[PDB]
């Protein structure tokens, strides 16, 4: 399965959704900073809408127990 | 591992296949629970930081917090390097070279670098000091993944 | 531990996973029951206060005894300096500094000194003193878990 | 779960409750002075009235086996 | 193996059965899994190409895999003779002679050739060569056997 | 529970009771001397009407197995 592939569910907890991120990330060989671009930008991106809504009031800056705390309700 | 030899010298022997699986065993059955850390602490006696990457490499699941790890890993690492800077001129040859981040995180460094700092007089303790930041990082862990 | 080699001299090794894990499983199995004394005893055959903190410190579940434990630990450690004062002026440069109970209990104390004064001639038995403060405190949860 | 959250049932045993408490004290950090100001005041505080009163006939000065003796039939 | 011997010298020794089932066990459980490259170099250290021809002999399943992987090892040994040329005219008595991927994938060399080459003064390491066309080959497998 | 709340079954067998008396008795820490008081008396106090009966019969002097084989049909 490709990294583009990997999407949370309408009920799924990002919470389960982040640990397949992580694992496919650990199977994507590519350099720091590309993998850098694809945690910023995918993990969002292919989140749900209702946690997605939660995760774009964080603003940037934020890091991963604070999102995970963040959309832990929804 | 970095263990004394009968002769009383201190020599690398390699570590154990049911130590290993031990380790695994510990992570599959107790995930995140604080016995883990004593428990890690007594698996890591006596070992480098190529053994420390070794562990961490080999586990399956828990990704998220792999990560948050890792992430630990070179903030503590960044913060070697600030809080040492890099010593004045150029290296002795009758010397070996001061540790970064990155040689303690046993990336930078080599083995047999990782076992002439530890086994030369004064010894450097980049175990101990890598191992302080997983200690650390366990902690940052374990608080969140609390309940 | 602290063993004695081939060579006759004693030095400390590493306690092994498949004792860890007999000490784990023990405490699975028979939990309060008197049985868990003499095979503590047994297990404990040349340990150090060091290992005795991660042989306690490794321990999950059944936190109120765990506490009751710690507390027995600390009141026969604070009884520990009671009874043995600190000594007459300045510690000599030939010589090693006395314990006090934390030093029993591991705490202040680092291997390297656990060795010291347990190898040194006369010797100290410090996991010996620790030992009774256990099996000391082993009774009194004993006593009280009965139903 | 915080250890604030840490509270006795109405019909729930004392020793259950003493039990998760130091599990959950296992995973606080905080000095050991914090955590004997802990000891002191949030155990008795979440315990449950019938127990609580007991507890309260204690006085100070007591110790875990006479807490523990004292709130068994409860 | 090749592994030091207490007297101080570099001598072959063979694996040990719980650590040739440690191989198959890791193989049965986790199959293509990322964890098995860490796992696989922690369990070469020290090896022969004649023992990772073992390894890989003994596999059972995967064996459109175990075909990607040999083609692969031939691949890299082919591109091995065209980055190293044979040297000029005959070879001295007073040498021993150089490898081709042939050798290095363990193939026409003999064991004790295999120990003369990392043994001898300059050593080559013919196992770390053959261990990067392993993981190479492991990263094309891993690639592909991601769904 | 206290060695006193030992008692014999009304058709419980005598030494399905002596095993758990002797398991008692291995978690009570007394001297020798009161812990004989203890197997003299409380064993046979507690032992049931039917058995009770049987080993007044023995008298003084009796051991175990010449007991355990005593009540064997009760």
């Amino acid at each position: 399965t490709s990294i583009l592939d990997i999407r949370q569910g309408p009920k799924e907890p990002f919470r389960d959704y982040v640990d397949r991120f992580y694992k496919t990330l650990r199977a994507e060989q590519a350099s720091q900073e590309v993998k850098n671009w694809m945690t910023e930008t995918l993990l969002v991106q292919n989140a749900n809408p209702d946690c997605k809504t939660i995760l774009k009031a964080l603003g940037p800056g934020a890091t991963l127990e604070e999102m995970m705390t963040a959309c832990q309700g929804v | 591992p970095i263990v004394q030899n009968l002769q009383g010298q201190m020599v690398h022997q390699a570590i154990s296949p049911r130590t290993l699986n031990a380790w695994v065993k510990v992570v599959e059955e107790k995930a995140f629970s604080p016995e883990v850390i004593p428990m890690f602490s007594a698996l890591s006696e006596g070992a480098t930081p190529q053994d420390l990457n070794t562990m961490l490499n080999t586990v399956g699941g828990h990704q998220a917090a792999m990560q948050m790890l890792k992430e630990t890993i070179n903030e503590e690492a960044a913060e070697w390097d600030r809080l040492h800077p890099v010593h004045a001129g150029p290296i002795a040859p009758g010397q070996m070279r001061e540790p970064r981040g990155s040689d303690i995180a046993g990336t930078t460094s080599t083995l047999q670098e990782q076992i002439g700092w530890m086994t030369h007089n004064p010894p450097i303790p980049v175990g101990e000091i890598y191992k302080r930041w997983i200690i650390l990082g366990l902690n940052k862990i374990v608080r969140m993944y609390s309940p």
